[PDB]
């Protein structure tokens, strides 16, 4: 998971 | 605000090709040359501005049978189906027109612009 | 000897989820506490443990209508039918519980993970 | 488009  | 999951794309797609292989759910044949093959209307309408065109017709998005024009070559086709349930791409010196031509036709945008890279680079 | 289009994967998931605002070739309700939701079969087989083993059943495969528990909240589905479309969680403080819980029932193993990894970080 |  990531900040996009 | 939202997080992001980097690999989600990839694993649809790759579940998404588990059922095209086991025909799971698939609502459309295309025929090619009297060659058929199964897949998934959405499917072909997000890959191909040609299926979405047909499967955006009041018409034609009840058939379940569609018939390709009698120039395409069935495994220009094939390998162009295999493309848009994987990301991957079997060109090669023996089938790159029959791609190129197939995708013009499908209007597959960067998969035309590359075999032009290619076909350029053999010149 | 493929090559590969980095970006297919995420592109086709867009065309997927244009298809789905605008109510293209979507072939299931999915009604949670008198609440509904149009999708496409397949993408939520392709993003839920739940959805596939339901639309692969002989019998639910050919439902138009899907009723879930009563016990799942309709903004905790909301928020996962928007990470299966898009590959974004727009989790909060206020909706983790719900949308963990709702994980845990469609069998989205990827974001059950980072429930738990986000409420053990809290505590 | 990459050698994957
Ligand atoms: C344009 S809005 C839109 N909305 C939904 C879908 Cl399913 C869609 N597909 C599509 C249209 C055109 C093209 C492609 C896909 C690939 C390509 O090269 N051109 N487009
Ligand atoms: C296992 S073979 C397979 N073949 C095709 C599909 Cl459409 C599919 N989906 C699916 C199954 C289980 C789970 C998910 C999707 C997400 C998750 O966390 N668990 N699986
Ligand atoms: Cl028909
Ligand atoms: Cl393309
Ligand atoms: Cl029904
Ligand atoms: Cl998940």
């Amino acid at each position: 998971w990531v900040i996009p | 605000s939202c997080i992001q999951f980097t690999r989600h794309a990839s694993d649809v797609l790759l579940n998404l090709n588990r059922l095209r292989s086991r025909d799971i759910l698939t609502d459309v044949v295309i025929v090619v040359s009297r060659e058929q093959f199964r897949a998934h209307k959405t499917v072909l309408m997000a890959c191909s501005g040609l299926f979405y065109s047909i499967f955006t017709d009041q018409l034609k998005c009840n058939l379940s049978v569609i018939n390709l024009d009698p120039e395409i070559n069935p495994e220009g086709f094939c390998i162009l189906l295999d493309f848009m349930y994987t990301s991957r791409l079997n060109l090669r010196e023996g089938n790159i027109m029959a791609v190129m031509a197939t995708a013009m036709y499908l209007q597959m945008e960067h998969v035309v612009d590359t075999c032009r890279k290619f076909i350029k680079a053999s010149e």
